[PDB]
C-alpha cells in the first residue's frame, strides 16, 4: 500500500508549489510540441502522463471537483497528500487501515458541520457591480498575477452581471475572444460572439439574418475551359446566394472572383473560421452544417440578429449579438502580447465566472488565506481528546491535514512554513478565525481577510473537503494488483 | 540530463542554458565586435555581424533558449535597435543571481527584488535623460550630422564621410514618413571610386541575358509603367504543334500595341540572343526580376499585372514621372525612378574594389539607424556603457539603504548593469578591468556621462562625444531583459508528454 | 582532478575555516575532535579546535600557524581570523580569476587594512572612563541575562560594578590594573541570593580566632605563620617565647594558620592575635599581599616594618557566624562577595554567571580604547570600505571591494550559529551603518550589534557588548597577511 | 554535511539503543554473543551486552560510557537511560529536517527536562524513614525480581540495619553517605544465616606471631608509611613514638620477632600486608593522622580512635577486629554462605537500596513504576 500512497505524494508534490497566488509556474510541452509557461494546476495535471492507477482516483476526484465547483482543484489534490500521508504514517505506526478509515470519515462529518460556523456571507446581491465585483477578486488574484487583478476583476464582472434573471446562470454564456496586439489594460466588454474577417461589403442594420455554415473549406479549348469553370462557380454562389442568404462563412481563405460574386449579389464574404468556431455558431443560432455548395435550403439554416464590423481593438472584428435571448451571449475581449499569456488570463476568467456561478447559488464566503483551514485544524484537534479509542489518532491527523494549506501557501512565498504556522495558530486563539497569511511581507506575519477582503466560497471549500477526504478513503482500501 | 527536478536544481539547469545560448552572441556587441560564420546544411555559409540575425538563426531546443530567444525577437521586432544587449543584461542578471539561488533564497524573492529595482531604474533614467530634438536637428542640421558620422569617425572614410552623412539626411528629410530598411534598400555596383557615390530615388538593377531584352530605351519617356506579364515571351499531329507554336509566337506581338505597355515583366526567362527580335516590339522588358525590385515598383511606380495573354487595362502606362536607365561603371543599369509614390532611394555603391560590401552594409546602415532613431525621439542619454554605470551606481547607493533580502539582491542587479561597457572595452580589444575601474571612480565621483572611448581605448564624456540613444529605448531594453530574467526564474518544472 | 595551486591552497583553507565556523560565537556548537587512539574530546572555542587539529596542508599549516602566533600575541580572535583569512582568500581567487594579477589584489588588500585601523581608531569608544557605568551595568546585566537570576541581576550588576572600581589595584608604570583573584567567593547558608550586599573584606566561615578583638584597629601587624602553637618536650616549646619576640617588633594580629593554641586566650587579649586553621593558600596569599606582606613558616633568625597592616577587624553576626572580618588592608586587593543560598552546590550556576560578568567587566576596564562587539566593526568597515575603493580609482578597486565585503562574513556565521535568518541581520546592520554615513546628523548610529538573545538588530554600546581595540585591530593585521601569504604561494604546477 | 552528522550520531544512538531496547521488564527476552571462535552466551542484562560488543562510532562509544558512568553511580535503570535516550534523539529527526536549528531544539528540551523533574517531585508518594514498614514494602517493590526472593528475609534485615553505618554529618543532616566504606567480609563456608553486622573495621591481616599486648582499652591509631627495621645502628623512629605515648601505631611493613619486643616496648601494635582500601577506612573510622616529618611532630600526631579491640581465629585464619571505634562511619559487614555468584548481587542491590535510603534521607519519595511515571509526565507536559 506504501506504494501507492508513494505515488500519490509524488503526485500531489509536483502540483504543490503553484498553489496560492505566488505559484511557480511550470513550463509545459505537450504532445504536438508548445511551450506554455502556466501556474493553473489543472492544466498541470492535464499534461501529466499520470499512470499510477493509485493516483488517478486523486485526479479523478481533483476532476469532479473542478466538474462541480471550479475551482479548489489544487486544494484537493494538497489535502489528499497530506492525508496520504498521514495515513501511511499512522500504519507504520501499527494501526489497521479500517480504523484509519474510521476515523478519517468521523472527521470529515465533524468539519462538514463545523465549516457553516465560520461564514460571513455576501453583502447584498449579484447586483452592485463594484461589491460584487470585490468578491469575486480573489480567484483572479490567486490564479494569475496579483497586480492586475484590480482590473481583470471589473472585467469579468461586468460582463456576468449583464443577465443575473431569475437566478439562473451558465458558464458557456460567458465567452472569451482573443485579440492580440496591445496590452490587458486595452481590454473591455463587449456583447455577443466576435471573430475575424476578411471583406468590407457589409451591412450593419441588419434584421434577423441568414447564417451560410461551410464545412468544407474552399488555345480555344482552355478558354472554353476557363468558361465551363466560371459558369459553374456563378452557379454555385447563385444557388448558395439564393432565399436571400445575407452573410457566408467557411473554413479557407479568400479569392478575388469568389468574393466578386459574393459582392456582386451584396453579400460579403467571411473566412477564417477555427476548428471549434463552427459548433458554439451553431449552438448559439441553432444553425448546421453545409458540407457542399449545391445543397442549401432554408429550412437547414441559422438565424443571427446583428452584424457590423468593430475598430475596437485597433483591428476589425465581426459581431454575432441579440440571440433569441437577446443578452444571453456576453464575451469578453482580450489584449495581450502574445497568445500564451491569452490562455492564462482565460483560464483566471473561467476560475472567477465558475466562482460568481456557485455564488449565485450560495450566499455564504469563508475567510481564506488560511483561516478556515487552521480553524477547522484547531476544532478538529480539540474534538479529539473527547473521543477516546482508536480513531483519535486518524482524528488529530486529519487535523494536521487541514495544517498543510497555509503550509504550502507559505513555504511557495518564501516564508519559513513553521514559523508562520506557529504564529498562526498561536494567535487564532485571541485574534479569531479572520486572521490568516499575509503575503506581502517578507518577514512572516499574519493578516485579517475580513478587512483585507481575501474570501473564498463556502460551497466550494465544503465540496472540496468531502471530494478530497473520500478519494483518500477510497485509496486507503486497496491492496495491490500486479505492475 | 542532470538534474532536472523541483526547484533550486532546474533553475540552475536553466541559469546554465542562458548562460550557453548568450555565449553565442557574447562577442558581437559594440560597432566593430566579432563576427560569426554560420552553416545552412547544404553549404551556403552565414557571415553576419548584428546580434538579432545571429538569435533568428539559431537552432534553440531548451525550453529556456527557446523562452529568452522569443523575448529577443519580440524585442527586434517591436523595436529594431538592441536586441545583443537584453539578452546579455539578462543572462548576466541570471548568473549574478545564481549564487544566491542554492543558498535558499526564495525564487520569488529574487522576482520581488528585480521588479522593483527595474521599477527605480526606470524612474532614474527619466531625471537624467535630456531634450536635444529642437536643438538644431530638423533645421540647421549641422548637430544631426554631427552626431550622424560618428558611425565612421577615425576610419578610412573620415575625409568623406560628410558628403554621405549629409546626403543621406537630405533623402531622410524628404522622406520623412516613418522609413524603413526594407524599402530603403541600396545596390552594389562594380567598379568606381567611393567619393562619387550617388542615391537614385528608385531602384538600381543591372540588366543580365534573363534580365531585360531590348537595349537603348527611351529614356526620356514621362509615363512608364510596368506590366506584369505571366507567360513565356521568348520563341499525326506532327505539324500540328508546328501550327500552335507559330501561332502563339505571333500572339506573344498582340500586346504590342494592342495593350500599349512601355515596360513588360514577367518570371518567365527572357532571351537577349533574340535582342533584335525584341528591337521589332521596340520597347523595354523585365524578367527573372527580384522580390525588392517589384515590390519597390508597385508601391512607387504601381505597375499593372496581367495574367491572360491579351490582359488589357487601363494601368499597363499609367502616369510616372521618369525613366533612367544609365551606365554604371560600364554596365547598363535600370532606374524605375520618378514615381507618384516615389518613397524609394537606392544607393549607388561605386567603387573598385568588391569587398567593401561588408564595410558599407555595417556603416552606412548603421549611421542611417542612428539618424533614424535620434530624430524619432526627443530625449537622450550617454552611450558606450555610460548609463549603465550610473544606473548601476544609483542601485548600489540604494541597495545599502533598504533592510532585508531585496538588499543583495538589488546589489547583485547593480553589479549585473556593468557588463555592457565591460564587453564593449572587451570587444574592441583593450583591458577590460582596468577601463572599467577608471569609469567606476571618475563616474561616481566626477560626472555622470562617461563611457568607454572605442578609439583612443579610454574613458571619455559620451555627452560631448554625441553618442545618443533614446532614454525610450534603453528603457523599454531594459525591462524587457529584467522580465525576461523573471520570467526564468519564476519557472521550476518541466512537462514533456514524449510520445503518448 | 584541479587546475592551480593557488585554487589548491584557497580550498585547504576553506576548508579549515569550515571546520571551526560553526564555533564563533558564545553559543557555537561543539564539536569532536578524536585521535587515533580513540580517545575523545569535547570543545567550544575555536582556538583549542586548531590547537590541537590535525591539519595535512601546507596551507592549511600557514594558517594555522598565523592563527597559533595571534593567539600568543593577544588571545581571543583566532577563529575570527581563520574565517577572515579564508574569506579574503575565496574573493581573491575569484578575483583572479577573472584575469587581475595577484600583486595589485595584494596591494590593494595591504592599502585595505591600512585604511581599516585609521578608520577604526577614529570611531572607536573610549565610553569606560570614570563617568561610564551604565554601560558597565548595563554589560554586566546582559552578561547576567537569560538565567533565573537576571530578576536579581540588577542587584547583582551594581554590587559589582563598584567592586570592581572601588579595588582598581594601580601598577607600577601608572594604568589601572584590577586583579582578578582580589574579588573572592564567600558561601552562606540560609537566605537566597535576592539579598546580597558587597563586603570590602575577606571574611572566612570558620571557628572564631580570637573574642578579645577589637571593632577597629589602630594600629595592625599581620605576623602570618603556618605552624600550630602547642607545647613539646628560637623556642623549643613554641607557645610564648617566639610571640613575645614578634610582639616587640610591632606585631599586633598574628596570622596564625595552623592549629589553635592551648593558652593564646591571653595574648589574643593582651596582643589582640587570631588563630584560624586550613585557610586558603590564595585567599591568604591575596590577604598578605592586600597588604604587603609575605608568607612567613617559622620564625627562626623582616620581622620589623615588612608585615602587612590591619585598619580594621569587624567581629560580629555576620553570615549566621562570629566571622572575622580582615578589611581595610594596605593594597587594593582585599575583598570577598557573599554567595547566599544554601550551599555551593545549587548556586554553581549563578557563581560562574559571577565569574564570566567579573571576566567581561575586568576586560572591559583594561585597554580603556574599546570597540563595540557584535559585528558593529565589521559593517562600520564594509561600508567605509566600499567608498574608499571608488574614491581610489587605480586597479586595486576590485581588491578593496572585495575586502570590504569578505568582512562582512562575522556577522554573517554569528547570525547563523544564533539560529536566526543570517541574510536579513546582516542586511539591517548593513542599512544601519548606511545611515552613520550618508545622514550626517545620524552619528550616534554606528554601534549597532547583533542581539543573538532575539536576533534583531540592537544598539551595541548601550548593551554592553564590548572587544579590546587591540584585539580587532591587529586580528585584522594578522588576516590580511595570512591572506597575502597564501596568495603569493601561487605560480606552481601540479 | 551540517545536520548530516547530527543524523548520523543519532542514527548510531537509535541503532544502539534498539538492540537493549528488549531486555527491560520482569520480562526481558534473552540475546545471543556468537564471539569468533563460536561460543554463545545467553545474557538478559543488557549492561553486559553493551559492554561485550564492539562500536566504531564515538556517539555510540559516548553512550556506552555515560551508561557506565550512571551505572556505578546511582546503580540501576542503565537499559531505561539508553532507551530514553535514544527516543529522543530518533523523535528529533523530524525536527531536526525542518530545517530548523538544533539550539532551538535544545532549549526545547532543557524547558522539557526542568517540568519532568517539576512533575516527578509533584506525582512522587511519599515513605516513611528509620521504619521498616514500607521499608520492607521497597523490598518488595524493587529489591525483588532479582536473585534475591529466596534471601530477601536476610538481605532486608541486613541492609535496614547498614543504613546508619556510614553516615557523614559535614554540611546538614545526615545527607552525606559514600559507598566503599562500609567493611564487606565476604567469606563462604558455613550457613548463610551466619551473616551478621559489626560497628568497626575488620581487617583480614594480622601479626605473625600475637604474643604481646594487641588489644588496649581505647585504641589511639597512629598512621605510618615508614618501615621498621632492625635498630638505628630504626628505634629513633620508636623513641619518637614514645613521645606522645600511643597504644597502637598502624604501618604497612612486616614485623619482626625482636621488632616486635622493641614495639611492645613502646607498646604499639603495628600490622603488615594490609591494603589501601583498608588503611583508608581504619583511618575514617579511627580518625588517627599520618605524619614522619620531625618539624611537623606536635601533640596532633595521635588521634584517638576505637575503645576495644579483639582478634578471633574463626576457622584458624587469622581476623582481627576493631570494635567500638570513634567514628561509626566505616563499620563491619558480615556475609556468608557457600558460592559468592548471588551473594555478590543480593549484597549491590543491598546498597541499591542503601542509596534508596539516603535518598530519602533527602527526599523520602516513590515514583509509581510499570510505565505510571513515564505516562503521568507525558500527561503533565502534553497538557502543559
Ligand atoms: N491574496 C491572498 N492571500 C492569501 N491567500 C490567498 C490570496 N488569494 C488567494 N489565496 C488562497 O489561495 C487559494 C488558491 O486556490 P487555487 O490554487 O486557485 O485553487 P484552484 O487552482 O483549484 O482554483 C485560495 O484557496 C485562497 O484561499
Ligand atoms: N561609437 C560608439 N562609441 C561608443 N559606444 C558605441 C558606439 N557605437 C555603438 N556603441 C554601443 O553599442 C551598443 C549597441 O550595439 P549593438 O547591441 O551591437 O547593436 P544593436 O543595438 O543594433 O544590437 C550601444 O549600447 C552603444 O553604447
Ligand atoms: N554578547 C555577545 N553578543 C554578540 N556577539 C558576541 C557576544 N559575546 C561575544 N560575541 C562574539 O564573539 C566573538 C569572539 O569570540 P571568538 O573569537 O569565538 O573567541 P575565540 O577566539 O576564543 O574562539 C566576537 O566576534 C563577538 O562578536
Ligand atoms: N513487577 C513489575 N511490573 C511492571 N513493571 C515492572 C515490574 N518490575 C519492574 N518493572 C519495571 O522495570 C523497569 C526497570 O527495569 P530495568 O531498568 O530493566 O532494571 P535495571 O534498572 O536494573 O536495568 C521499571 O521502569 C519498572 O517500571
Amino acid at each position: 500500500v506504501y506504494r501507492n500512497i508513494q505515488a500519490c505524494k509524488e503526485l500531489a508534490q509536483t502540483t504543490r508549489t503553484a498553489y496560492g497566488p505566488n505559484g511557480m509556474n511550470k513550463m509545459v510541452i505537450n504532445h504536438l510540441e508548445k511551450l506554455f509557461v502556466t501556474n493553473d494546476a489543472a492544466t498541470i495535471l492535464r499534461e501529466l502522463e499520470v499512470q499510477h492507477p493509485a493516483a488517478k482516483m486523486i485526479v479523478m476526484a481533483s476532476h469532479m471537483q473542478e466538474q462541480e465547483v471550479g475551482d479548489g482543484t489544487n486544494f484537493v489534490l494538497v489535502f489528499a497528500g497530506a492525508l496520504l500521508e498521514l495515513a501511511e504514517e499512522l500504519l507504520r505506526i501499527g494501526l489497521s487501515v479500517s480504523e484509519v478509515i474510521e476515523g478519517y470519515e468521523i472527521a470529515c462529518r465533524k468539519a462538514h458541520e463545523i465549516l457553516p460556523n465560520l461564514v460571513c456571507c455576501s453583502a447584498k446581491n449579484l447586483r452592485d457591480i463594484d461589491e460584487v465585483s470585490s468578491l469575486l477578486r480573489t480567484s483572479i488574484m490567486s490564479k494569475q498575477y496579483g497586480n492586475e487583478v484590480f482590473l481583470a476583476k471589473l472585467i469579468a464582472q461586468a460582463c456576468v452581471s449583464i443577465f443575473p434573471d431569475s437566478g439562473h446562470f451558465n458558464v458557456d454564456n460567458i465567452r472569451v475572444c482573443k485579440i492580440l496586439g496591445s496590452g490587458i489594460s486595452s481590454s473591455s466588454v463587449l456583447h455577443g460572439m466576435v471573430f475575424k474577417k476578411e471583406t468590407e461589403g457589409d451591412v450593419t442594420s441588419v434584421k434577423d439574418a441568414k447564417i451560410a455554415v461551410y464545412s468544407c473549406p474552399f488555345a480555344e479549348e482552355l478558354m472554353n475551359f476557363s468558361k465551363g469553370e466560371e459558369n459553374l462557380m456563378d452557379a454555385q454562389v447563385k444557388a448558395i446566394a439564393d432565399t436571400g442568404a445575407n452573410v457566408v462563412v467557411t473554413g479557407g481563405k479568400v479569392a478575388d472572383m469568389a468574393l466578386h460574386y459574393a459582392n456582386k449579389y451584396n453579400i460579403m464574404l467571411v473566412r477564417l473560421n477555427s476548428k471549434w468556431d463552427l459548433r458554439r455558431l451553431c449552438k448559439t443560432v441553432g444553425a448546421t452544417a453545409l458540407p457542399r455548395l449545391t445543397p442549401p435550403v432554408l429550412e437547414e439554416m441559422g438565424h443571427c440578429d446583428s452584424v457590423y464590423l468593430s475598430e475596437v481593438g485597433d483591428t476589425q472584428v465581426v459581431v454575432f449579438k441579440h440571440e433569441k435571448e437577446d443578452g444571453a451571449i456576453s464575451t469578453i475581449v482580450l489584449r495581450g502580447s502574445t497568445d500564451n499569456l491569452m490562455d492564462d488570463i482565460e483560464r483566471a476568467v473561467d476560475d472567477g465566472v465558475n466562482t460568481f456561478k456557485v455564488l449565485t447559488r450560495d450566499k455564504r464566503l469563508v475567510p481564506g488565506g488560511g483561516a478556515t483551514e487552521i480553524e477547522l485544524a484547531k476544532q478538529i484537534t480539540s474534538y479529539g481528546e473527547t473521543c477516546p479509542g482508536l480513531e483519535q489518532y486518524a482524528i488529530k491527523k486529519f487535523a494536521e491535514a487541514f495544517e498543510a494549506i497555509p503550509r504550502a501557501l507559505a513555504e511557495n512565498s518564501g516564508v519559513k512554513a513553521n514559523e508562520v504556522i506557529s504564529k498562526l495558530y498561536a494567535v487564532h486563539q485571541e485574534g479569531n478565525k479572520n486572521v490568516g497569511l499575509d503575503i506581502e511581507a517578507e518577514v512572516p506575519a499574519v493578516k485579517d481577510m475580513l478587512e483585507a477582503g481575501i474570501l473564498d466560497t463556502y460551497l466550494g471549500k465544503y465540496w472540496a473537503i468531502k471530494l478530497a477526504t473520500n478519494a483518500a478513503v477510497t485509496v486507503l482500501r486497496v491492496d495491490q494488483i500486479i505492475m | 540530463g542532470t538534474d532536472s527536478s523541483q526547484g533550486i536544481p532546474q533553475l540552475v539547469s536553466n541559469i546554465s542554458a542562458c548562460q550557453v545560448i548568450a555565449e553565442a552572441v557574447r562577442t558581437t556587441l559594440g560597432p566593430r565586435g566579432m563576427d560569426k560564420l554560420i552553416v545552412d546544411g547544404r553549404g551556403k555559409a552565414t557571415i553576419s555581424n548584428d546580434g538579432a540575425t545571429i538569435l533568428k538563426l539559431l537552432d534553440v531546443v531548451h525550453p529556456a533558449a527557446k523562452t529568452l530567444v522569443d523575448i529577443a525577437k519580440s524585442q527586434d521586432a517591436e523595436v529594431g535597435d538592441g536586441t545583443t544587449s537584453v539578452t546579455l543584461l539578462a543572462a548576466e542578471f541570471l548568473k549574478q543571481v545564481k549564487p544566491y539561488v542554492e543558498e535558499g533564497l526564495h525564487p520569488q524573492i529574487i522576482i520581488r527584488a528585480f521588479r522593483t529595482a527595474t521599477q527605480l531604474a526606470v524612474n532614474k533614467i527619466k531625471e537624467i535623460a535630456v531634450t536635444v530634438k529642437k536643438a538644431d536637428k530638423v533645421e540647421q542640421r549641422k548637430l544631426l550630422e554631427k552626431c550622424a558620422m560618428t558611425a565612421l569617425s577615425s576610419k578610412l572614410i573620415s575625409q568623406q564621410k560628410a558628403f554621405f552623412a549629409k546626403m543621406v539626411v537630405d533623402a531622410v528629410m524628404m522622406l520623412d514618413d516613418l522609413l524603413q530598411l526594407k524599402m530603403i534598400g541600396i545596390k552594389k555596383v562594380q567598379g568606381g571610386a567611393l567619393e562619387d557615390s550617388q542615391l537614385v530615388a528608385g531602384v538600381a538593377f543591372k540588366k543580365t541575358f534573363s534580365y531585360a531584352g531590348f537595349e537603348m530605351q527611351p529614356k526620356k519617356y514621362h509615363n512608364p509603367k510596368i506590366a506584369l506579364l505571366n507567360v513565356e515571351l521568348e520563341l499525326e499531329d506532327y505539324q500540328a504543334i508546328v501550327d500552335a507554336e507559330w501561332n502563339i509566337l505571333y500572339d506573344k506581338l498582340e500586346k504590342i500595341h494592342h495593350s500599349g505597355a512601355k515596360v513588360v515583366l514577367s518570371k518567365l526567362p527572357i532571351g537577349d540572343v533574340a535582342t533584335q527580335y525584341f528591337a521589332d516590339r521596340d520597347m523595354f522588358c523585365a524578367g527573372r526580376v527580384p522580390e525588392e525590385d517589384l515590390k519597390r515598383t508597385m508601391m512607387a511606380c504601381g505597375g499593372s499585372i496581367q495574367t491572360s495573354v491579351n490582359a488589357l487595362s487601363a494601368d499597363v502606362l499609367g502616369r510616372c514621372q521618369v525613366f533612367e536607365e544609365t551606365q554604371i561603371g560600364g554596365e547598363r543599369y535600370n532606374f524605375f525612378t520618378g514615381c507618384p509614390k516615389a518613397k524609394t532611394c537606392t544607393f549607388i555603391l561605386r567603387g573598385g574594389a568588391e569587398q567593401f560590401m561588408e564595410e558599407t552594409e555595417r556603416s552606412l546602415h548603421d549611421a542611417i539607424m542612428i539618424v533614424r532613431r535620434a530624430i524619432k525621439n526627443d530625449s537622450v542619454v550617454a552611450g558606450g556603457g555610460a548609463i549603465e554605470m550610473e544606473l548601476s551606481k544609483y542601485l548600489r547607493d540604494y541597495s545599502r539603504t533598504i533592510p532585508g533580502k531585496q538588499q543583495l539582491l538589488i546589489g547583485a542587479y547593480a553589479k549585473a548593469l556593468e557588463i555592457i561597457p565591460r564587453q564593449l572595452c572587451d570587444n574592441a580589444g583593450f583591458d577590460a578591468t582596468n577601463i572599467l575601474n577608471k569609469l567606476r571612480a571618475r563616474h561616481a565621483q566626477g560626472g555622470t556621462w562617461y563611457g568607454v572611448d572605442i578609439n583612443n581605448e579610454d574613458i571619455a564624456d559620451n555627452f560631448e562625444a554625441f553618442v545618443w540613444e533614446p532614454a525610450m529605448v534603453r528603457i523599454n531594453a531594459l525591462t524587457a531583459a529584467s522580465e525576461a530574467a523573471c520570467l526564468i526564474v519564476s519557472v521550476d518544472e518541466t512537462i514533456k508528454n514524449p510520445r503518448s | 582532478t584541479g587546475e592551480t595551486i593557488r585554487s589548491q591552497n584557497v580550498m585547504a583553507a576553506a576548508s579549515i575555516a569550515n571546520i571551526v565556523k560553526s564555533s564563533l560565537g558564545p553559543v557555537g556548537l561543539d564539536k569532536m575532535l578524536v585521535d587515533d587512539i580513540g580517545d575523545v574530546t569535547i570543545t567550544n572555542d575555536g582556538a583549542t579546535i586548531l590547537k590541537l587539529l590535525e591539519v595535512e596542508h601546507p596551507a592549511a599549516k600557514v594558517l594555522c600557524e598565523l592563527a597559533d602566533l595571534q593567539d600568543k600575541e593577544v588571545g581571543d580572535g583566532t577563529t575570527s581570523v581563520v574565517i577572515i583569512a579564508a574569506e579574503l582568500l575565496k574573493n581573491a581567487d575569484e578575483l583572479v580569476k577573472q584575469k587581475i594579477h595577484p600583486t595589485s589584489v595584494i596591494s590593494g588588500y595591504r592599502l585595505a587594512c591600512k585604511e581599516a585601523v585609521r578608520y577604526i581608531n577614529e570611531n572607536l569608544i573610549v565610553n569606560t572612563d570614570e563617568l561610564g557605568r551604565d554601560c558597565l551595568i548595563n554589560a554586566a546585566k546582559t552578561s547576567m541575562s537569560s538565567k533565573i537570576i537576571g530578576i536579581n541581576g540588577d542587584f547583582f550588576a551594581n554590587m559589582v560594578v563598584d567592586a570592581v572600581l572601588a579595588i582598581k589595584y594601580t601598577d607600577i608604570r601608572g594604568q589601572p590594573r584590577y586583579p582578578v583573584n582580589s574579588v573572592n567567593i564567600l558561601k552562606a547558608h540560609g537566605r537566597s541570593q535576592m539579598e546580597s550586599m558587597l563586603i570590602s573584606g575577606y571574611a572566612l566561615n570558620c571557628v572564631v580566632g580570637s573574642q578579645g578583638m577589637p571593632k577597629r584597629i589602630v594600629n595592625a601587624k599581620i605576623a602570618c605563620l603556618d605552624f600550630s602553637l602547642q607545647k613539646t618536650k628560637r623556642e623549643s616549646d613554641i607557645t610564648k617565647e617566639r610571640i613575645q619576640k614578634i610582639l616587640a617588633t610591632g606585631a599586633n594580629v598574628i596570622l596564625t594558620t595552623g592549629g589553635i593554641d592551648d593558652m593564646c586566650l591571653k595574648y589574643f587579649v593582651e596582643a589582640g592575635a587570631m588563630a584560624v586553621r586550613r585557610v586558603l593558600k590564595r585567599d591568604l596569599k591575596r590577604i598578605a599581599k592586600a597588604s604587603g606582606a609575605t608568607i612567613l613558616s617559622t620564625l627562626a633568625n623582616f620581622e620589623a616594618a615588612m608585615l602587612g597592616q590591619a585598619e580594621e577587624v569587624v567581629q560580629e553576626r555576620i553570615c549566621d557566624d562570629e566571622l572575622i572580618l580582615i578589611k581595610n588592608t594596605k593594597a587594593r586587593t582585599s575583598a570577598s562577595i557573599i554567595l547566599r543560598g544554601a550551599n555551593d552546590f545549587m548556586c554553581d550556576e549563578m557563581e560562574r554567571s559571577l565569574h564570566d560578568a567579573l571576566c567581561v567587566v575586568k576586560r572591559v576596564l583594561e585597554s580603556k580604547s574599546v570597540v563595540p562587539g557584535g559585528g558593529a566593526v565589521e559593517a562600520a568597515l564594509s561600508i567605509y570600505l566600499e567608498n574608499y575603493a571608488t574614491s581610489m580609482g587605480s586597479r586595486e578597486q576590485l581588491a578593496i571591494a572585495e575586502f570590504a565585503r569578505s568582512l562582512l562574513v562575522i556577522p554573517n556565521t554569528l547570525a547563523v550559529n544564533a539560529a536566526q535568518d543570517s541574510t536579513d541581520l546582516v542586511a539591517k546592520l548593513r542599512a544601519f551603518h548606511n545611515e552613520a554615513q550618508v545622514n550626517p546628523e545620524r552619528k550616534n548610529l554606528k554601534w549597532i550589534g547583533l542581539d543573538l538573545s532575539n536576533g534583531k538588530p540592537r544598539d551595541n554600546k548601550q548593551a554592553g557588548v564590548f572587544e579590546p581595540t587591540i584585539v580587532k585591530v591587529k586580528s585584522l593585521k594578522f588576516a590580511t597577511e595570512a591572506a597575502i601569504t597564501i596568495l603569493r604561494i601561487d605560480d606552481l604546477i601540479k | 554535511s551540517g545536520r548530516k552528522v547530527q543524523s548520523g550520531n543519532i542514527n548510531a544512538a537509535k541503532t544502539i539503543a534498539d538492540i537493549i531496547r528488549t531486555c527491560l521488564g520482569p520480562k526481558s527476552m534473552m540475546k545471543m554473543l556468537l564471539d569468533p571462535m563460536g561460543g554463545i552466551v545467553m545474557t538478559n542484562d543488557g549492561n553486559a551486552i553493551l559492554r561485550e560488543i564492539q562500536v566504531q562510532h564515538p556517539a555510540a562509544k559516548s553512550m556506552i560510557e555515560i551508561s557506565r558512568t550512571q551505572d556505578e553511580e546511582v546503580g540501576d535503570g542503565t537499559t531505561s537511560v539508553i532507551i530514553l535516550a535514544g527516543e529522543m534523539l530518533s523523535v528529533a529527526e523530524h525536527f531536526l529536517e525542518q530545517q530548523m536549528h538544533p539550539t532551538v531544539v535544545i532549549s526545547a528540551y532543557r524547558k522539557a527536562l526542568d517540568d519532568m523533574i517539576s512533575t516527578l517531585k509533584k506525582i512522587s508518594i511519599p515513605v516513611d524513614i528509620s521504619d521498616s514498614d514500607m521499608m520492607l514494602n521497597i523490598i518488595n517493590s524493587s529489591i525483588t525480581t532479582k536473585a534475591i526472593s529466596r534471601w530477601s528475609s536476610l538481605a532486608c534485615n541486613i541492609a535496614l540495619d547498614a543504613v546508619k553505618m556510614v553516615q557523614f554529618e559535614e554540611n546538614g543532616r545526615k545527607e552525606i553517605d559514600i559507598k566503599k566504606y562500609a567493611r564487606v567480609e565476604k567469606i563462604p563456608g558455613g550457613i548463610i544465616e551466619d551473616s551478621c553486622v559489626l560497628r568497626g573495621v575488620m581487617i583480614n591481616k594480622d601479626v605473625t606471631h600475637p604474643r604481646m599486648r594487641r588489644y588496649i582499652k581505647n585504641p589511639r591509631i597512629v598512621l605510618l608509611d615508614s618501615s621498621l627495621e632492625y635498630k638505628k645502628g630504626i628505634q629513633q623512629l620508636c623513641e619518637d613514638i614514645i613521645q606522645l605515648k600511643p597504644d597502637v601505631v598502624i604501618t604497612e611493613k612486616g614485623i619482626s620477632d625482636l621488632a616486635q619486643h622493641y614495639l611492645m616496648r613502646a607498646n604499639i601494635t603495628a600490622i603488615r600486608r594490609v591494603r589501601k582500601t583498608d588503611n583508608n577506612r581504619i583511618a575514617r573510622a579511627c580518625g588517627a593522622r599520618i605524619v614522619s616529618r620531625p618539624e611537623e611532630l606536635r601533640e596532633d600526631d595521635v588521634g584517638t580512635g576505637a575503645g576495644l579491640l579483639e582478634i578471633k581465629k574463626i576457622g584458624d585464619e587469622y581476623f582481627t577486629f576493631i570494635t567500638d571505634c570513634k567514628d561509626p562511619k566505616a563499620c563491619t559487614i558480615l556475609l556468608r554462605g557457600a558460592s559468592k555468584e548471588i551473594l555478590s548481587e543480593v549484597e549491590r542491590n543491598l546498597q541499591d537500596a542503601m542509596q534508596v535510603c539516603r535518598n530519602v534521607l533527602l527526599d523520602p519519595q516513590l515514583v509509581p513504576g510499570g510505565g505510571a511515571s513515564e505516562m503521568a509526565v507525558a500527561h503533565a507536559l502534553t497538557e502543559k
